[PDB]
RNA sequence: ACGGCCCACCAAGCCGAAGAUCGGUACGGGCCAUGAGAGUGGGAGCCCGGAGAUGGACACUGAGACACGGGUCCAGGCCCUAC
RNA sequence: GUUACUCCAAAGGGUGUCCCUGGCCUUAGACAGCGG
RNA sequence: AGCCGAGGGAACUCGGCAAAUUGGCCCCGUAACUUCGGGAGAAGGGGUGCCUGCGGGUGUGUAACCCGCAGGUCGCAGUGAC
RNA sequence: CCUUGUCGGUUAAAUGCCGACCUGCAUGAAUGGCGUAACGAGGUCCCCACUGUCCCCGGCUGGGGCCCGGCGAAACCUCUGC
RNA sequence: CUGGGGAUAACAGAGUCGUCUCGGGCGAGAGCCCAUAUCGACCCCGAGGCUUGCUACCUCGCUGUCGGCUCUUCCCAUCCUGGCCCUGCAGCAGGGGCCAAGGGUGGGGGUGUUCACCCAUUAAAGGGGAACGUGAGCUGGGCUUAGACCGUCGUGAGACAGGUCGGAUGCUAUCUACCGGAGGUGUUGGCCGCCUGAGGGGAAGGCUCCCCCAGUACGAGAGGAACAGGGAGCCGCGGCCUCUGGUCUACCGGUUGUCCUACAGGGCAUAGCCGGGCAGCUACGCCGCAGCCGAUAAGGCCUGAAAGCAUCUAAGGCCGAAGCGGCCCCCGAAAACAGGCGGCCACCGAGGGCCCGGGAAGAAGACCCGGUUGAUGGGGCGGGGAUGUAAGCGGGAAGGGAAACCGACCCGUUCAGUCUGCCGCUCCCAACAGCCCGAGUGCUACCGGG
């Protein structure tokens, strides 16, 4: 008998097409600072830098090559506040409050907007929600946010999302939300340079693939390659049980999956397309523009490593639900070189 | 701190790639009787079903002597890879490769069986085995 | 963060790129591209190629 | 400095059974030992000459060297080191 | 355990509990303890 | 049914199955053994394009078909494909 | 037959191949015995070169497969079908 | 060869367990003395169904095969990894036993082999089951037809659970099963958007080495640990193309033979061959993968009687594992209590689809972006990039020729010429014109309010 591990993981099944291109966040981290727990942007491209190492471990204090991804982040708009209560099993929405003046383009996602809904009505609804929250029934408060893709001329149909707030007092959360609603919100007010983040997006699509590539199955002997079975698995199982088991590798959809990554470091936050290294203001956009993505012009995040998704895809970010015990400092590192040469 | 003055090992932060599987012939660079060796094992390695153990610069291997004075021929020895043809990365990002594949014969502890190495050797190997650069005239 | 100089085309290439080749006699060489590496090893003459600096060298040597 | 010493061209010549070529052993001589002598054997120590300086090759300077206590590289060994 | 049979594991052990019997000490007995 | 693949080079497999390597012409050189006829194209090594000219053979031939020489020059590669 | 017989050589490692030793279960002289140069799409062992055989698989080409229009069968079939 | 036979073998299955694998009871003794650290005769009692036999209940054209490759899963009687107990356990290591099946258990030589044997590594390189798992999955080396040789037996034709060479591998999926992808109905009027998260899946992580603790404890010496703290790597998993490599029948150049009369430009010969090569795809490249909380197992303790003492247990407490549950990741309103919230329409028409220009998406369907309240595709003009310096013109060129002229190749004009499955600006052309679905009800008990 020969032993070896099975081919592929069963933890990401069923391997099907994602429900939506806009990714959903299932869990939130416990933070003591009262702030919005995430942001959203669009992926632009990749480059590399040379920085002085900070994190614990060998290589500390030396100049190292580091791959980098760039995410364009125009400001979000806060258009609503939601209240949650506790039902029999879990949380259930108690009520919603919206802002009265919304951009003309929001109707491309939300086809049915209210007709008149003036400011005094909005304020009365805010007051009702305030008094409701001021009793003790309510358990959680969340913000309702929409992207503004028209500033960077990428498209006009926004993405609409819900974001949680940190802390442990509903009243503090509500004060924050009431001071935020109806306005534009920037990434520098939410994120801190040097943090660890979790990124969420839908992966690149690859269509239907066979088991060699979908599961890491082996290619058969060359006699079978000449017989007509090279890229096939041997058998679907034994005589008894007299059925095919769900654990047997098979062909199907590959790519376009919901996936989450852990502990990617935020290096720097840029403004208006520039980064400030040593007093200078340099452009991240390489000579000729990013391939399949043009010029960065509003604001951008520099994230260490790689992240799921194609280029113009929507990315969501949250802070470190599962960080290690020896975190690196929350401070922008010392950067000696940023590459902005042609990338095609 | 137990034993650092008389020492045979050190640490290197590069970890080159593994370019030479079991069955590879290596030219010997030390001034021992041996001239050509064959890899039959890689010290410290655990693999999987139908995988060949492979080695790169700085790794100790088990080998057999095919050419050289009769005293050494047909024996099983240990040796360290000191240069390889497959390029590997460093910390700044520039890749480095060499002109040939070569090794140097040592004792299971790490002590060379020879007094002279001919040609340049790799700083990774010299760092991981501190008793080699002493007997090497070029270390890049 | 130093820029290296190529031994075939003579141009500067950026940190994090290229190749260093080592000959067993210690002699070192720097390449910016597989193109230049391949041309060096096959034996194309750069003094004849109008996109190198050895070409201006030879133009003076005329 | 004469010279196949080397080169371009024109010829087919040169050595050899009186032993060429190839191999073995060996620094050469003046001299030494022995024997009645004819002869047989040896040729480290003193003199004349030749060659060599771990093995091999190549140069500078000088009247003169391809240099035993000067130089450059390869091979084969060794020594110091803050590597 | 909730099995008539078809179609249900033992030799060897148990201050686990509920009973029967037969001897021996007892108003200073059978442990521990003041005191050899 | 076909083309290419870094580093390693039979670790694959009953078994180098299949694929790959070599390849035309001129010159040099060529073993064991032998039924002296062979082995033998043994093995192995060097060269080959284009242009500018010079010579030889048979021939009455500035007709045709063959055999050599020197020099200049380009390419990663000159039986460059077949 | 016992048998992967014992010794030697070939490997890092030999139920193999080659060379010998005789205990020939059950060799043997025209049901021919022992050798043999040359020859063999015969069977078997080793070496050099070479390679996607393999480490570990990747990319590309053309024809199918898929969709659309047209023509248009057969094997098989108690009834059904967790 | 014909006819039959599961009335009758080989063959898997059923039954049985003599044999096989794994155990136990008692105590002769061995162990310097000391049965029980370890070993344990003779004699008695068992479990499993994984070895072989026995039987002949099933099948005589069900499949009649061994071994290997590939792929999935289960058991524990545990080889390593986690935690403990005794020892004839100083330490380092060893014996023996208890809890635990979450993860691991590999690479090679001869042989058709399974097994066994050997080699070098390794934390260790456990053993079984699933029709001796797996031929409508592969292979075909063995075995078991027809040809042939040797030995032996036989008068012979011939034979040998003796040896050797050679010797056919078919399928258009009817039902179910599984992997993925669509269209409907229902959820008691229709629709747009955001959420919840019952239930299901997870190994998403497992293991090793180095430094220090330390030449310390221990020990006569020789030798030689551990808790905490710092680093690195192997195996597995999930993603990406900045860097490096491969390919790149878009593209750029060089060159052979021939055809279009020669130049220049082209066709054919695998893209004719050779060299380079962006985007894209890929790995030989790069990025990421937690330890805590809670209850337990073996075990270690407290209190405490039955039994005035003693006793971890009979009632009660306190601790204690790579194991169980949660945090975390993936799927998830068909979750039949078939959900919550906000908003729009109905009680002509909200909304949706066909259509048009296109990808970041794609077997058909589906998904995403835009449609003049416009930079979606093309064109033009500019950036970046790949090749490698065009044609023509002029000047040289070894040499030949009275001279004119011929002449492979070189130089200059020239980072040129060609191309761009990338970026930006600009309404110059086309995103026009249309066409199709589409919700409306009543009775009873009403509820809460008129
Ligand atoms: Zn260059």
């Amino acid at each position: 008998k020969i032993h070896r591990p099975r081919r592929g993981s069963l933890a990401y099944s069923p391997r099907k097409r994602a429900k939506s291109i806009v990714p959903r966040i299932r869990s939130w981290p416990k933070d003591s600072e009262v702030r919005m727990l995430g942001f959203a942007g669009y992926k632009a491209g990749m480059t590399h830098i040379l920085m002085i190492d900070d994190s614990p471990g060998l290589t500390k204090g030396k100049e190292i090559f580091v791959p980098v991804t760039i995410v364009e982040v125009p400001p979000l708009f806060v258009y609503g506040i939601r209240a949650y209560k506790q039902g029999y099993l879990g949380l259930e929405t108690a009520t919603e409050v919206w802002f009265h003046d919304l951009h003309k383009n929001v109707a491309r996602r939300i086809k049915t907007l209210p007709k008149n809904y003036n400011e005094e009505a909005f304020q009365a609804k805010l007051g009702q929600l305030e008094d409701l929250v001021n009793d003790g029934e309510i358990a959680d408060v969340r913000l309702l946010v929409h992207t503004q893709p028209w500033l960077i001329g990428l498209k006009k149909k926004p993405e609409v999302m819900e974001y949680a707030i940190g802390g442990d007092d509903v009243k503090a959360k509500f004060d924050y939300a009431k001071e935020k609603i109806g306005k534009e919100l920037r990434a520098g007010e939410v994120l801190h340079e040097g943090e660890l983040l979790d990124v969420i997006a839908v992966t690149k699509g690859k269509g239907t693939q066979g088991p060699v590539k979908r599961w890491g199955v082996k290619v058969q002997f060359h006699k079978a390659q000449r017989a007509g079975k090279g890229r096939h698995i041997g058998n679907l199982g034994p005589w008894h049980p007299a059925r095919v088991m769900w654990t047997v590798p098979q062909a199907g959809q590959m790519g376009f999956h919901h996936r989450t990554e852990f502990n990617k470091r935020l290096i720097a936050i840029g403004e208006n397309g520039k980064l400030v290294l040593d007093g200078n203001e340099i452009e991240i956009t390489p000579k000729g523009g990013f391939p399949h993505y043009g010029i960065v012009r509003s604001d951008f995040l520099m994230i260490e490593g790689t992240i799921p998704g194609s280029f113009k895809r929507i990315i969501r970010v949250r802070p470190a639900i599962r960080p290690p015990k020896k975190k690196p400092p929350v401070e922008r590192p010392q950067i000696t070189y940023v590459s902005r040469e042609s990338k095609q | 701190a137990k034993k650092g003055a008389g020492a045979t090992r050190g640490i290197s932060p590069v970890r080159p790639t593994r370019a030479l599987p079991i069955g590879a012939y290596l030219k010997v660079a030390d001034n021992s009787g041996a001239k050509v060796i064959q890899i039959i094992g890689v010290v410290g390695y655990k693999g999987t079903r139908r995988r060949l153990a492979a080695a790169g610069v700085g790794d100790m291997v088990v080998a057999t002597v095919k050419k050289g004075r009769p005293d050494m021929r047909h024996q099983v020895v240990r040796a360290v890879v000191v240069r390889q043809r497959k390029e590997y990365r460093r910390l700044d990002g520039m890749r480095v490769k060499f002109e040939d594949n070569a090794a140097a014969i040592v004792t299971p502890e790490g002590v060379p069986r020879g007094t002279e190495i001919r040609g340049a050797i790799a700083r990774e190997a010299a760092e991981r085995w501190v008793r080699l650069g002493s007997i090497a005239s070029i270390v890049l | 963060a130093r820029w290296n100089v190529c031994s075939y085309c003579g141009r500067e290439f950026e940190p994090g790129t290229g190749k260093m080749f080592v000959r067993n006699d210690g002699r070192v060489l720097f390449f910016c591209s597989s193109k230049c590496e391949k041309y060096y090893f096959m034996g194309r003459n750069p003094r004849k190629l109008k996109w190198t600096k050895a070409f201006q060298e030879a133009r003076l040597q005329r």
